[PDB]
RNA sequence: UUGACCUCAAAUCAGGUAGGAGUACCCGCUGAACUUAAGCAUAUCAAUAAGCGGAGGAAAAGAAACCAACCGGGAUUGCCUUAGUAACGGCGAGUGAAGCGGCAAAAGCUCAAAUUUGAAAUCUGGUACCUUCGGUGCCCGAGUUGUAAUUUGGAGAGGG
RNA sequence: GUUCUUUGUAAAGUGCCUUCGAAGAGUCGAGUUGUUUGGGAAUGCAGCUCUAAGUGGGUGGUAAAUUCCAUCUAAAGCUAA
RNA sequence: UUGACAUUGUGAAGAGACAUAGUUUC
């Protein structure tokens, strides 16, 4: 009867997210962060919906 | 019908034809054994009221159960133990005098199932009873979809667990204010009360 | 009744355009029956008094209606009942010995 | 977490920063609230004046419900308009049009008079009101409709 | 055991309490069975919805009673005005309960057009088992939701006939109040031979 | 002398049933003390442990002799809340529920008490045959000290 | 989804009119003892004594008398989630 | 152990009251 999972407030959820998906972008941070993308032509990279 | 003068003569146990009935037929009972076949009811309207019949499959029992108050048993009234814990004999016990009759009974005849049970007499020492039970093997039983019910294995010695009349009764199975101990039954709902109860994302 | 309207006061509450439902019998549970009635009537002239029935219109009869009711509330549960049970047996002795 | 735990740093000291003196033992104390009029009375009075014997009326299978009744003061009142509709007559206050607030409905049970309204006239439903409540409402040109 | 300057705190840990530790770890177990329990009875079910039509109807006490909120079943009377009777509203799945009863007229309308609407927007396919399959909408509720009642317009003239509403308060809570004595002085001045 | 009935017996009589086990969970009985109160007896631990009887895949509960006091609700169970609250309590230590509201799931009913009285209309068993979880024919038997149909309070019955 | 026997001079639902309308007792209730409960002039359960009525009865969380009001229909029974 | 109540019924004499008819109590 450990405490296991935790509760955070839905709103910071989605500060942290929404901060998470704006560092997509920067590349610095992309590449970082492991991430080979010197090759790659734009950030954000969109590729076409055929997908 | 006759049952409507039986039910409402059976009202006036201190009227005269009736404490002569009651003098000889408490005294013919004592001489028998404590638990012994009836051949019929001697209370056809209550007996029918009761869930009875006359048909084959539906069994009469008259017993005798000692009255009073419960003993404590233990020696010497010895009780080792607190003072609020030392009585031994203003003691009372739960059940009734009804339920030890239905129980030694049900017991007595285990291939039966009781079925209810209604009082007869008494004198200072015994309270009577006539316990009406049914044979659930009997395909007279069996088929009729009224009591086919008492059938299933789910009312095996319905009176050792209380579920007869006299047994939801003591149980104190009923609706209300009055009945918030022992209603959806005392010790589980007394196990709800002191259950813990932690959630994933605690409250 | 009809409500005031207000929230508080004497007839209190929400008005309603009102309806009134039709009568439930199970209000009905106590009431005699002429079947009832006879059965009764006729049981009573078989068995007769008892004890504590015929000790009470003696007191009726010879100590009056107010110690009469203050024995029967003891025999009985309670005063209701002992009001209702002299009245029953005020009502033996009228109609028999009397008229 | 056990990582930032002060026990982690008293690894290594007799005492666990309990003191070699006076211990760490079971119950000095005793358990619980005992001693409350004894040993602990200095900490119960200061603290918890108050704390032991009665006062007033014990009351049986009190229902609270019965005495429900949120409050609102006129403070917001105002507040029980939709923003947008709200505008709308603040400017245009007036007798023939003046809008209806059913307080009751917003889930307020009394209103109270904390301060200040401005000269619109508002229609008022109530179950109950401070006399001033009332009183300023007025003042404005409004009044109060009691309801149930 | 008593120190500082803290609340008084009411743990009651003083029973064997941890044979009676309930964690929920089932939480997310108990939802898909749940949901597939669901999925079972729609299917099952027929083209049937997954529950039955209940009434409106006013809420009890002074809390909730601005309020108004799904019933049980629709009482004989309102059955009877919809033009069905009980057993067979039953099985079009309306519900319907002998114990409640009628006193206010909007409710008991209110509910007998609940049932003009729904009988006009259900399908009940003939016994004969032919079956013109027909597809399933899975809830009455959702379907004929439970609105509050409109109580007024938005914006009316404003009519101050003069009395306060704060004294027809205090006023209606003394008459009641000394609606008894009154009584008693009325009685015994009768008693004025 | 013969034949019933009532009540009570016997049989290796025809067919069946109960025991014991398991017992996490379930329905009852019975029933502690350690402990806490900084001592202790009421209290507390606890309507707990140990002892006893009884079930099932769940058990129990359940279609109101309910809750309310409202514009009233509407079988039962459970969860979130009500609430560490009303209340109990050497009013000390401690204890401690319910109604409303939201949600999960939903489902409703059976007798007794009634003259079929122009027809016991009901049923166990044996037996033979069959299309065998059963059916029909026939015969013992049950049963009027009441077995069916009809009625269950929401109603409902009889006449028109 | 098909296919065969039509269960029938059978069974059921509904409107009006008239007369009825049977409803559980050593129980309800009461006193007392004991236990139990948050339940407090007494929450439930049990023992012994008392023991009902039928426009009655039970409940309405402060005992009692009086007068009303509200609300159910006990002392028998089945039931999935 | 002692009292009351219940198990507890039937006659006869004697006391006890509506206040010197017999229901009732010893
Ligand atoms: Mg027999
Ligand atoms: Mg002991
Ligand atoms: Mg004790
Ligand atoms: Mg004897
Ligand atoms: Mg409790
Ligand atoms: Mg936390
Ligand atoms: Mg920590
Ligand atoms: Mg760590
Ligand atoms: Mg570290
Ligand atoms: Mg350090
Ligand atoms: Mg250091
Ligand atoms: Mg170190
Ligand atoms: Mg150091
Ligand atoms: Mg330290
Ligand atoms: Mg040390
Ligand atoms: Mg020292
Ligand atoms: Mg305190
Ligand atoms: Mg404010
Ligand atoms: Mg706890
Ligand atoms: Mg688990
Ligand atoms: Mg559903
Ligand atoms: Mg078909
Ligand atoms: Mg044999
Ligand atoms: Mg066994
Ligand atoms: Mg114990
Ligand atoms: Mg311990
Ligand atoms: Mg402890
Ligand atoms: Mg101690
Ligand atoms: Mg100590
Ligand atoms: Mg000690
Ligand atoms: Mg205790
Ligand atoms: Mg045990
Ligand atoms: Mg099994
Ligand atoms: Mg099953
Ligand atoms: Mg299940
Ligand atoms: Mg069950
Ligand atoms: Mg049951
Ligand atoms: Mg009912
Ligand atoms: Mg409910
Ligand atoms: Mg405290
Ligand atoms: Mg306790
Ligand atoms: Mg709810
Ligand atoms: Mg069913
Ligand atoms: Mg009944
Ligand atoms: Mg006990
Ligand atoms: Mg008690
Ligand atoms: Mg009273
Ligand atoms: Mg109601
Ligand atoms: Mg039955």
């Amino acid at each position: 009867w450990r405490k296991w999972n935790v509760k955070v407030n839905h709103n910071e959820k989605r500060y942290a997210t929404a901060s998470a998906i704006a560092a997509t972008a920067v590349a610095s941070l992309v590449l970082a962060r492991g991430h080979r993308v010197e090759k790659i032509p734009e950030i954000p990279l969109v590729v076409s919906t055929d997908l | 019908g006759a049952y409507k003068y039986l039910e409402e003569l059976q009202r006036k146990k201190q009227s005269d034809v009736l404490r002569f009935l009651q003098r000889v037929r408490v005294w013919e009972y004592r001489q028998k054994n404590v638990i012994h076949r009836a051949a019929r009811p001697t209370r056809p309207d209550k007996a029918r009221r009761l869930g009875y019949k006359a048909k084959q499959g539906f069994v009469i029992y008259r017993v005798r159960v000692r009255r009073g108050n419960r003993k404590r048993p233990v020696p010497k009234g010895a009780t080792y133990g607190k003072p609020t814990n030392q009585g031994v004999n203003e003691l009372k016990y739960q059940r009734s005098l009804r339920a030890t009759a239905e129980e030694r009974v049900g017991r007595r005849a285990a291939n039966l199932r009781v079925l209810n049970s209604y009082w007869v007499n008494q004198d200072s020492t015994y309270k009577y009873f006539e316990v009406i039970l049914v044979d659930p093997q009997h395909k007279a039983i069996r088929r009729d979809a009224r009591y086919n019910w008492i059938c299933d294995p789910v009312h095996k010695h319905r009176e050792a667990r209380g579920l007869t009349a006299t047994g939801k009764k003591s149980r104190g199975i009923n609706k209300g204010h009055k009945f918030n101990n022992t209603k959806a039954g005392r010790r589980k709902t007394w196990k709800r009360q002191n259950t813990l109860s932690l959630w994933r994302y605690r409250k | 009744t009809v409500k005031t309207g207000i929230a508080i006061g004497l007839n209190k509450g929400k008005k309603v355009t009102s309806m009134t439902p039709a009568p439930k019998i199970s209000y009905k549970k106590g009431a005699a029956s002429n079947r009832t009635k006879f059965v009764r009537s006729l049981v009573r002239e078989i068995a007769g008094l008892s004890p504590y029935e015929r000790r009470l219109i003696d007191l009726i009869r010879n100590s009056g209606e107010k110690r009469a009711r203050k024995v029967a509330k003891k025999r009985l549960g309670s005063f209701t009942r002992a009001k209702a049970k002299v009245e029953e047996m005020n009502n033996i002795i009228a109609a028999s010995r009397r008229h | 977490p056990s990582r930032f735990t002060k026990t982690r740093k008293h690894r290594g000291h007799v005492s666990a920063g309990k003191g070699r003196i006076g211990k760490h033992r079971k119950h000095p104390g005793g358990r619980g609230m005992a001693g409350g009029q004894h040993h602990h009375r200095i900490n119960m009075d200061k603290y918890h004046p108050g704390y032991f014997g009665k006062v007033g009326m014990r009351y049986f299978h009190k229902q609270q419900a019965h005495f429900w009744k949120p409050v609102l003061n006129l403070d917001k009142l105002w507040t029980l308009i939709p923003e947008d509709k709200r505008d709308q007559y603040l400017k245009s206050a007036s007798k023939e049009t003046a809008p209806v607030i059913d307080t009751l409905a917003a889930g307020y049970g009394k209103i109270l008079g904390k301060g200040r309204i401005p000269n619109v006239p508002v229609i008022v439903k109530a179950r109950f009101v401070s006399k001033l409540a009332e009183e300023k409402i007025r003042a404005a040109g409004g009044v109060v409709e009691l309801i149930a | 055991a008593i120190s500082k300057n803290l609340p008084i705190l009411k743990n009651h840990f003083r029973k064997h309490w941890q044979e009676r530790v309930k964690v929920h770890f089932d939480q997310a177990g108990k939802k898909v069975s749940r949901r597939n329990a669901r999925a079972t009875r729609a299917a099952k079910i027929a083209p049937r919805p997954l529950d039955l039509l209940r009434p409106v109807v006013r809420a009890p006490t002074v809390k909730y009673n601005r309020k108004v909120r799904a019933g049980r079943g629709f009482t004989l009377a309102e059955v009877k005005a919809a033009g069905l009777t009980a057993a067979y509203a039953r099985t079009i799945g309306i519900a319907v309960d002998h114990r409640r009863q009628n006193r206010n007229q909007e409710i008991f309308d209110a509910n007998v057009q609940r049932l003009k609407e729904y009988q006009s927007k259900i399908i009940v396919f003939p016994r004969n088992g032919k079956a013109p399959e027909a597809e399933q909408v899975l809830s009455a509720a959702a379907t004929f939701p439970i609105a509050q009642p409109a109580t007024d317009v938005e914006a009316r003239a404003v009519q101050d006939n003069g009395e306060s509403a704060f004294r027809t308060l205090r006023l209606a809570r003394s008459e009641k109040k000394f609606r008894g004595i009154r009584e008693k002085r009325a009685r015994e001045k009768a008693e004025a031979e």
